[PDB]
């Protein structure tokens, strides 16, 4: 997922990876208030990324 | 990774995080890599009885973590109801291709020798466990180092050492079993107890430390 | 300033142990004691606050020490900053102060000698130094007592909080010092073994 | 130099059965009655939050002690009056200590071990108990080291 | 676990055959009854946190906190039973303000 | 190491001393009194007042430009 | 050239490096109360000041950090960034006191009461201080009011709707109204001036709104609304540089910071 | 922690992002408004 | 389970001692024995109380997490800040975004800051704007004159200073209320019927103390926010919301409510006489006229309520209370609510 | 809340010490000092007891009350029969842990006895209870199975197990119990849309169901099979029904009937070049498509029937017209639009 | 005692340890202008530390 | 040696650091452009203008004595 | 393809200029041009080979890059 | 930016030693001076743009 979401992201546009960014910084700054899906979860947010970028949560993206 | 162990005559439940992990506190946390209810360690056998998956009493195994484990709320989820899935988790599964274990012991360093197999019913062998184990060190044995279209330096120059007998080919070969033996970093050390020659045939063993 | 360093052997780890700003005193026994010299009398050398704590080692020479330094409370003031706050107000409806410097932070010191301004500036902002002292402050550890200076030659002073912006307490005790004609320094009490003088 | 008092407390601190094992007496200590007429007298002051949600506060008063049984709430204010006056000097102004002696903080927790046992027969009203069974204990130490404390001072 | 199992394993562990009068063995049977007790006590409080078996102080809040309060003389199990039932009214129905008319006759 | 324990600012190393009392420049302030006798201010910093010392008007004050 | 890597999106943006100790030669490394600041801010470029113009600067600090280090601040530069009331009133200043700033004073009795506008309370003080006093015939001429009339002050009537829905009805008395518009503006600010004032709720913009409509549907809407509305109507960068600035450097105590002679790579 | 570069979660401690707006009444201000 | 006190444990320790073959033992006080046993029975006093306390906390958390029903989060304090100027102002001013508002006293150092742009028009001697307390608590509910400064203000200002106290602020919902809350849910599981409309207006969390007025083949639901009025599309959202619980075939409408203003002119009797001061009574009118805002619909003027609620403040202090002409609960019908009224203290 | 043992060993310390003057030393060895530490144990072992049973209540324990089942992952378990040549003459002896492995190849599950069985002097036959050492549904097994012991003996002829094993058990999430639960509470309402929509989905051959609300009259038809309603299904959900419909309103139920629509439409193409059969056949199975998805009591907007049109290709189309439809097309509630005839022209 | 005085303190409101911080420098300011229940004095200040929270000695503890 | 290779002016050695930055004294600037509302001018240095920034005439500018 | 009147400056010196505006949007700021329109462009392209007729001089005066109608 | 001779004779060896900087040279060197005596007029003509 992870190594395919840096493939997914070469095609993106320019409006599109500065609408990401622009997203990133807006999680980050209001933040404090062996891959194998069986019998662990390290690899959770590496999915979630693919499945936002293919799906659009906003322009570009978000983490 | 964990260690394994058995309830003991009117052992309390205290006295096992004791001995393992020093500080009598832990107890609490280790419950539930057993899942265990209250009664934690019960005497009888009758009262297992009562509801015999959620207790450990005498003769029953147990599960010890390692300390950095012990605090993983993953381990705690995972210890918990795979039990006896433990070891054949942590050494791992596989397809089995010893189909005929008979055979390959007639032709080692020749190609095609190997062929998956069928057990139960209408699905391909697989192998579990400490037999995953001899599986896999006995085809990277039987493989000569350059010969897998992949990561190569895998498998042994055995094919390579058919020598004259003497006893310097023997230590030779000895000494390329260990490397193979102890390149999976499973394996501990492994160690020869005997070398013994009849002629033109060797014979020996070795003796191989696997992890608990 | 002062500052003082101690060596460490590397037996237990100290850099989860030694929090910084801990206060650490020594003792030195000069000679024997059954001899009934007159060394024997357990003289403090220095006392002083921790600010540094380190792991070193020279791995080729296949050895390693701890090393903690501090200052002898100097630490304290040097890091007190008295800053400057320049938007506020501080009014009040239909009611106003009659001196004037009020409202605004500005804080006046006035006395006829050294000893009568350094109190009066020591003692402004000594007790709120709150620590983690289980037992007390600096104002408990530090006499600074049994000062003096040339009343009758000086008269009266008007010194200001605010004469270095956002400088140290010791900046704006160098002024009140007036250096060379009045000696300032810190050192161990003998008259009271076991705890600080300001002189 | 007088911290200011809640106005719970302040208001709480102006004003058949027996156990068989301690019984109370119905003494106040020298050290307390000051105390007490000074408050009486002099105009103390007082804070106006109330934020801290403990001691008194919704306990003392919310329980029906008060009105059901108020010899027993004239136990549980001379404790909290014997339990001020302890305090009172060791924070601030320590010269009230030299009238202070053992005796008065023997009769204290006899006092404290009565209405706490009387107490026990309500279901609903542990609450008060639990902190002074902590308190009962916290008499006791100061039993056992106030001699030695006026000699050291 | 119980005090038994646990306690100092140089102490004894039963009744002395030399004397008849035993002051350990007697502060150690007191103990471990006490304990044993509210061991009992405790594994039946389970049954309290459940309105299935709440009986008691805690059927009445459990009542309490669904709005139905406890008659006047009346049992566990009935008190048990219309706080289970209040909440099926099915209010509307005809049907449903027949059953409602039968429970009040 | 435990000789450069001294004054210090910055985030480039650079010893304190008796030129960073003296100010750079000039500051500006506002005119809280005037001595009307003297025509002589005591201008106000933010949280400082300059000028205003024992003397009323005349041995001590601000001059005014004429 | 990239934005500092202590945010926290940022920080996980850099790449990882590993290396055990098996390359360690020596270490040096240690925690340091060398740096410490309480209060931080991002000043603007430093023409603009505090005594000259527009907010000068907004720091950021905890309450508990001050209490070691008191006002501790760490500054940085960022290049890149009624006719008796009336009467009363001018009898209680005085002839005297009022003829001293009249464009001023004249300020205070129109912030009073928003009734009057400046220029209607700059005249009837001219006229007070010339002639000595103000009579009803002056306040009259200076704006069209009731001055024979106390019961506003006290009590002032209702307004339901139907009282509306009366009053349009005289104020639009014949259809050539709508059609003529010279006589529909004196209509229907005569309609504004009584609405707004005699009764408990009076608002310009909800009553033109009203009338804009009625005026448009010729005075009778497709829906009772119409009548509802008046009465259902009537009755960063800096503080953004400077929190994240504390954030990065207030944690200077605690932190690790050496040299470290590792493997040669 | 490895995973994702994470890093140590205790880098982003309590005191993080909690904060307040800086003015005076902290000290010696306040001694004189207690009217 | 059942509750056992030290005595009784004690007793029961001593009778198994006695009867444990055991005469030499005595259990005269200070002995070591005796010690021991006491402070073993209090340990399990302590667990028993620990016990019931969690019962009771697991009562609490079990209904928490059963069905999706749960308390809200408490509501930040606001209200109105009054700017006094030396001089009407020559032009224009505008005010930085984010301005904060604070006070001097020790008692009430908490915060303030503006969420919206204001602009002091030229000619104006005086400027008012809103302000949201930063911290979530009742700390926010300050006394008059209280928040007497301000952040990055100029020079033209001469006094900062509230007008009236807050009292909106509000801690974590109450208990008793979350209890009421959720009755009305129990009750409104069967639906069409009165209380299931209730519930279904209730809700929304704008809204706050509906009536339903239920005739024949024609429900009507007078609804209100905190303010008393109702926005279209507030309206609009409880008519959606109860249009899953409205019963079938029936008509529902709705006509939110119509004010009612009295005046009280209460007199109070106050004990100190050293401290009846205008500030007192400028806190006792506040209190009142809040006591007639945030009432609910159809529900008579209780006059005992409002005297309790007024000698809430101060037992002591306050003495007595009278009225001149309400002394007569005044019945309000199902379209009435009291929320406006001018408040006249007359001190004996 | 609950304390540790550190706490509890402090407060014994303490009291003691203010109880007992008898008592100094507590080094670890004393006597006293372990026998408070053995106390403190228990201490700590009820509170997590208590701690235990808190979770367990918070958990299901509120629920429990009201019927439903909960599941713990319980191991599959059954009696099985033992049969022998011959009758005994000894007490022989059967070990817990004793495995009975399957019979057939294909099945590799095994089971354990958990308590030791002692067989009777002279039994002919036993039975026994064991227990699988995989828990879930993979533990089921059919019966005629179990024929195989491990421990074999001579005496031993054969094994069987009568009764199939049913108590597989499977424990899920504290989430699908709580929506069981929850799809009985919502069961639960009564005399609304939302709920008459239930309880009428809740027979078979009942789907899109529409119902049209009126203060007078209360009517429901559907399309439920093969697109048409019959008279007994009718007459079977009037008698369901009369537990939803709300009290003293009327309750009337009906068919659904269709409009057949003509239609004959022109649509200009820029590109002339490009026409032929299959472009104006496609075009008329569209039309035909959209026309025939239309939801019951939708009118026929010609705007929306212009946008579907248009929206196949915007670069092929430029013109369209309809020759034979006016307006938009009003339709009652339970009529539904359907395509009669449909013809395409091109220009 | 040290156990549950930190207990104490954890359960007080924001606002209560705020205002115990203000009593402690109020006291600081008034400054001026092994252990064992028996025979010890090291153990004074936990016994009077426990007390000002059963007893509200101003809103919140002192030392 | 290696690490002199730093930041450095004059002929003798000496730190060059944000002390530099910082202009001594006065200097002197010929008024090119006046902000006639405001009265703020902005002035022009031989080869470099002050003052004049995106603000036309309030915000910003050069203040004139009085 | 800013609004109208955003370009409200010169960010020079400016001495003489008291202020800059634009009356008109900015339209011919334009992505990269899809498959579907080169295809278009292409079928023109193919069908204007043949010069002197009307589809030929469409394809003639389209060439240059900023013509669009 | 430096090449130079080393050697101590004495202990009989000598090297030469080579020194720069990453691409600092150029910015570092390049200063940009102030020229203080130029009209640049032109006849009748003139820029809008002041500076």
């Amino acid at each position: 997922a992870s190594q395919r979401v840096d493939e997914g992201i070469k095609e993106l546009d320019k409006n599109a990876r500065k609408t990401r960014d622009r997203n990133n910084q807006e999680i980050s700054r209001r933040e404090n208030t062996i891959y194998n899906p069986r019998q662990s979860t390290n690899g959770l947010k590496g999915n979630i990324d693919n499945m936002a970028l293919i799906i659009g949560y906003g322009d570009g993206g978000v983490s | 990774r964990f260690k394994k162990h058995v309830v003991q005559h009117e052992e309390t439940m205290q006295a096992i995080a004791q001995r393992y992990y020093g500080d009598v506190s832990y107890w609490i946390d280790l419950v539930e890599h057993n899942n265990l209810k209250y009664p934690y360690l019960v005497e009888t056998d009758e009262e297992k009885m009562k509801d015999p998956e959620r207790l450990a009493s005498t003769g029953d195994t147990l599960i010890i973590p390692i300390e950095s484990d012990l605090t993983d709320v993953s381990a705690k989820e995972i210890n918990s109801r795979d039990k006896d899935v433990l070891v054949e988790l942590a050494l791992g599964r596989d397809l089995n291709i010893t189909a005929d274990e008979k055979y390959f012991n007639e032709h080692g360093t020749s190609d095609n020798i190997l062929a998956f197999s069928t057990n139960g019913n209408g699905d391909l062998d697989t192998v579990k466990g400490i037999d995953n184990m001899k599986q896999q060190l006995q085809a990277r044995l039987l493989t000569p180092r350059g010969s897998l279209m992949l990561h190569p330096n895998y498998g042994s120059d055995l094919h390579n050492l058919f020598g004259l007998n003497i006893p310097e080919q023997a230590t030779l070969i000895e000494m390329e079993v260990l490397r193979t033996l102890t390149s999976d970093n499973r394996v501990k050390s492994a160690n020869l107890i005997d070398w013994k020659i009849q002629g033109n045939v060797y014979s020996g063993q070795f003796s191989v430390e696997i992890k608990s | 300033s002062s500052v003082f360093q101690i060596n460490m052997a590397g037996d237990t780890y100290w850099d989860k142990l030694v929090m910084a700003n801990d206060i650490i005193r020594i003792f030195i026994t000069p000679n024997d004691d059954p001899n009934d010299k007159e060394g024997k009398q357990e003289r403090l050398i220095q006392v002083g606050m921790v600010s540094q704590v380190s792991k070193v080692g020279s791995y080729g020479n296949d050895q390693t020490q701890f090393r903690i330094t501090g200052q002898s409370f100097v630490k304290p003031f040097m890091k007190f900053g008295l800053g400057v706050i320049q938007e506020v107000q501080a009014v009040l409806p239909e009611v106003g102060w009659l001196i004037d410097g009020d409202g605004d932070n500005e804080v006046k010191f006035t006395g006829s000698s050294a000893h009568e301004v350094m109190t009066g500036i020591i003692r402004r902002f000594i007790p709120y130094m709150k620590y983690n002292y289980t037992e007390n402050t600096i104002d408990n550890y530090l006499d600074y007592d049994d000062l003096s200076s040339w009343d009758e030659f000086e008269k009266l002073t008007e010194v200001s909080a605010f004469t270095n912006f956002d400088g140290s307490l010791k900046q704006l005790m160098d002024m009140v010092t007036a250096r060379p004609f009045n000696e300032l320094f810190f050192k161990n009490s003998e008259k009271t073994p076991g705890k600080a003088q300001l002189v | 130099n007088f911290i200011p008092q809640p106005q719970g407390l302040l208001r709480f601190l102006n004003t058949s059965f027996v156990s068989k094992f301690y019984t109370p007496q119905l003494q106040l200590s020298e050290l307390a009655k000051k105390v007490l007429t000074n408050i009486k007298t002099d105009d103390i002051p007082v804070l106006e939050r109330e934020f801290n949600d403990n001691t008194i506060i919704h306990k003392a008063n919310d329980t029906l002690l008060k009105v059901q049984a108020p010899r027993m709430y004239m136990i549980l204010q001379s404790i909290v009056l014997e339990a001020y006056a302890i305090v009172n000097c060791f924070v601030e102004n320590p010269s009230s200590l030299k009238y202070l002696t053992e005796e008065d903080v023997s009769i204290t927790r006899e006092n404290l071990n009565y209405v706490a046992d009387y107490l026990g027969n309500y279901d609903d009203y542990n609450s008060v108990v639990l902190d002074l069974r902590d308190l009962d204990l916290c008499f006791s130490a100061i039993e056992l080291q106030l001699p030695l404390i006026k000699k050291e001072a | 676990a119980n005090f038994l199992k646990n306690l100092h394993p140089l102490l004894r562990r039963d009744r002395n055959k030399k004397d008849n009068q035993d002051p350990n063995f007697a502060l150690i049977d007191a103990l471990n009854e006490e304990m044993n007790q509210v061991e009992k006590d405790a594994i039946e409080s389970k049954l309290q946190s459940s309105l299935k078996t709440s009986t008691s102080e805690y059927l009445d809040k459990f009542g309490d906190w669904f709005g139905v309060y406890r008659k006047t003389d009346e049992k566990d199990d009935v008190y048990r039973a219309r706080i289970i039932k209040y909440l099926l009214l099915k209010r509307g129905t005809n049907n449903a303000i027949i059953d409602a008319i039968k429970d009040y006759l | 190491m435990v000789v450069r324990f001294q004054s210090s600012m910055g985030r480039s190393l650079k010893r304190v001393d008796s030129d960073d009392l003296n100010v750079k420049g000039l500051v500006l302030a506002t005119v809280s009194k005037i001595n009307y006798k003297y025509q002589s201010v005591e201008v106000k910093v933010n949280n400082l007042t300059l000028g205003s010392r024992i003397g009323d008007d005349g041995s001590l004050a601000v001059p005014y430009p004429k | 050239l990239r934005k500092t890597p202590f945010n926290p999106t940022e920080w996980r943006a850099l790449d990882m490096i590993k290396v055990p100790t098996e390359d360690f030669i020596e270490e040096d490394v240690g925690k340091s109360d060398v740096e410490t600041y309480s209060i931080f801010t991002a000043t603007p470029a430093g023409m603009l000041k505090e005594l000259n113009g527009d907010v000068f600067s907004k720091p950021q600090f905890h309450p508990e950090l001050t209490d070691r280090y008191g006002y501790t601040k760490f500054e940085v530069e960022n290049i890149y960034l009624t006719y008796s009331k009336i009467m009363k009133d001018l009898s209680n200043y005085g002839r005297d006191n009022i003829s001293k700033g009249i464009d001023k004073y004249t300020s205070k009795l129109s912030s009073k009461y928003k009734n009057l506008k400046k220029a209607q309370a700059k005249k009837i003080i001219e006229k007070f201080v010339k002639e000595g006093k103000v009579t009803e015939k002056e306040y009259e001429k200076i704006t069209g009011n009731k001055v024979d009339d106390e019961l506003t002050s006290d009590n002032r009537p209702k307004l339901t709707k139907d009282k509306l829905k009366s009053i349009l009805k005289e104020k639009f008395k014949t259809q050539d109204d709508f059609n003529n518009s010279k006589k529909k503006k004196k209509a229907k600010t005569d309609a504004l001036k009584e609405l707004t004032t005699k009764y408990r709720f009076g608002n310009k913009t909800h009553a033109t709104t009203l009338l804009d409509e009625y005026i448009k549907y010729k005075g009778e809407p497709p829906n009772d609304e119409a009548f509802d509305k008046y009465l259902k109507a009537i009755e960063s960068p800096l503080v953004m540089f400077s929190r994240m600035l504390f954030n990065w450097y207030h944690g200077n105590p605690n932190f690790y910071a050496g040299d470290i002679i590792v493997l040669g790579d | 922690i490895l995973e994702d570069g994470k890093g140590s979660p205790h880098r982003f401690a309590g005191l993080w992002n909690q904060s307040s707006d800086f003015m005076g009444g902290l000290m010696g201000e306040d001694t004189s408004k207690e009217l | 389970m059942k509750t056992r006190k030290l005595t009784n444990i004690l007793s029961k320790l001593i009778d198994k001692t006695m009867a444990g073959t055991s005469k030499i033992t005595d259990f005269t006080p200070g002995s070591a024995s005796r010690s021991l046993l006491e402070a073993v029975s209090l340990e399990i006093e302590q667990f028993y109380i620990l016990t019931k306390e969690n019962i009771d906390w697991g009562i609490q958390e079990g209904i928490i997490e059963a069905f999706d029903f749960q308390k809200r989060q408490s509501k930040r304090a606001y209200g109105d800040v009054t700017i006094q100027f030396y001089q009407p102002l020559d032009m224009r001013m505008y005010i930085p975004a984010g301005t904060t508002f604070t006070s001097t006293r020790q008692e009430y150092p908490q915060q303030f800051e503006t969420l919206v742009d204001y602009y002091a028009e030229p000619d104006s001697t005086e400027i008012v704007v809103e302000v949201y307390c930063k911290e979530t608590g009742v700390a926010g509910n300050v006394p008059e004159g209280t928040i007497n400064t301000i952040a990055s203000g100029s020079s033209l200002i001469r006094s900062v200073n509230n007008e009236y106290s807050f009292n909106t602020g509000t801690k974590e919902e109450s208990q008793e209320d979350f209890k009421r809350r959720f009755h009305s849910f129990v009750e409104s599981r069967g639906r069409a019927t009165n209380k299931s409309v209730r519930y279904g207006a209730l809700q929304i969390p704008d809204v706050e103390g509906v009536y339903v007025y239920e005739e024949t083949g024609h429900i009507t639901v007078f609804a209100h926010d905190r303010n008393g009025n109702l926005s279209d599309t507030l309206k609009e959202d409880i008519i959606d919301a109860l249009q899953d619980y409205r019963p079938s075939g029936i008509m529902l409408d709705v006509t939110g409510v119509e004010k009612e203003e009295v005046n009280v002119s209460a007199t109070v009797t106050i004990s100190n006489k050293s401290r009846i001061g205008d500030t007192l009574q400028k806190h006792i009118e506040s209190v009142i006229r809040s006591y007639l805002n945030n009432l609910k619909t159809s529900d008579d003027l209780i006059i005992t309520d409002l005297i309790q609620a007024i000698m809430n403040i101060d037992d002591v202090l306050i003495y007595d209370v009278s009225f001149d002409n309400l002394d007569e609960n005044i019945i309000v019908p199902p379209q009435g609510i009291i929320r406006a009224g001018e408040i006249k203290v007359e001190l004996k």
